[PDB]
């Protein structure tokens, strides 16, 4: 039981830094386009 | 060696200054004496003139004599193409040094995605020289990298990039325990000395002050360059001061580009 739930839990964190990898590249390119826009 | 290049290129001016030094002294004495008005102004520049030409004809022989004891020891196609391309590649470094000091570019605008191993081979190539810096890559959140620098018995930089080009920088003492309880990198600690506050203030500044807009391997090489430059904490003195302490620190600033020694306070 242990051991299946540490890989269940690994899986997940795996998932969420990844997601946050990418969602931190958009981020960038949004803060570009945001702060240098004209208006 | 360079050193006898330069040493034989030195003699060369010198014989050259010897042999007009001596005509001069008899081409000065060719003409006599002058008019010059008064005539112990006269007297006085005669003797002069005789006296200078015959000490620089002393000196340059004693340059002579110095370099003397200092000295050590289809064809014309190969060596015409060496001597064009020493040519080219001196040329090259002085107009694009004198040009990339003056650049006309205002925007990049007209009219960061990188595999981690690049990094990895950047960042071993960077740790290549250097030989009394260690830096040890690891990864334990994602893609962005975190290096340990161990630098000396001075210093642990912990490093925490974000697609190859440097974010934060943390400046911790030799025996401080950098890592956590867990042992993985204490990314988020201080230092318990006023010393390293001020020098991760200062690699703040660092990482600030080297910005290429693009390439990032000049960046982290000329970090890491003038990072090495902080083994001689505690030993160098301040360049404007003198001496070593002003209110209990060292001299906690090495300079961009002429890394020189200072005291924050004495800029
Ligand atoms: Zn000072």
């Amino acid at each position: 039981r242990n051991q299946q739930l540490r890989t269940l839990q690994e899986e997940c964190d795996r998932k969420l830094i990844t997601l946050r990898d990418e969602i931190s590249i958009d981020l960038y390119e949004l803060e570009e386009e945001y702060y240098s826009s004209s208006s | 060696v360079s050193v006898n290049l330069e040493a034989f290129s030195q003699a060369i001016s010198a014989i050259q200054a010897l042999r007009s030094s001596v005509s001069r002294v008899f081409d000065c004495l060719k003409d006599g004496m002058r008019n010059k008005e008064t005539l112990e102004g006269r007297e006085k520049a005669f003797i002069a003139h005789f006296q200078d030409n015959l000490h620089s004809v002393n000196r340059d022989l004693n340059e002579l004599e110095r370099l003397s004891n200092l000295v050590g020891k289809l064809y014309s196609q190969l060596l015409q193409a060496y001597k064009w391309s020493n040519k080219l590649q001196y040329h090259a470094g002085l107009a694009s040094g004198l040009l990339n000091q003056q650049s006309l570019k205002r925007s990049a605008n007209q009219m960061l995605v990188l595999p981690p191993q690049y990094v990895d081979d950047v960042i071993s190539r960077i740790d290549r020289m250097f030989p009394e810096m260690s830096i040890h890559l690891s990864r334990p959140n994602g893609t962005s990298a975190m290096l340990l620098v161990t630098l000396g018995k001075v210093l642990k930089v912990i490093v925490v990039m974000r697609s190859l080009f440097i974010d934060r920088t943390i400046v911790k003492g030799y025996n401080e325990n950098v890592y956590t309880e867990d042992g993985k990198l204490d990314i988020w600690s201080k230092s318990n000395y006023q010393v390293f506050q001020k020098v991760t203030d200062h690699a703040t500044t660092a990482l600030l002050h080297y910005q290429l807009p693009q390439m990032p391997d000049v960046v982290v090489r000329s970090f890491m360059t003038w990072l090495r430059s902080y083994i001689k904490l505690f030993q160098a003195p301040c360049q404007r001061c003198g001496k070593f302490l002003q209110d209990g620190l060292p001299p906690t600033w090495r300079d961009f580009r002429t890394l020189e020694a200072f005291h924050d306070t004495c800029r």
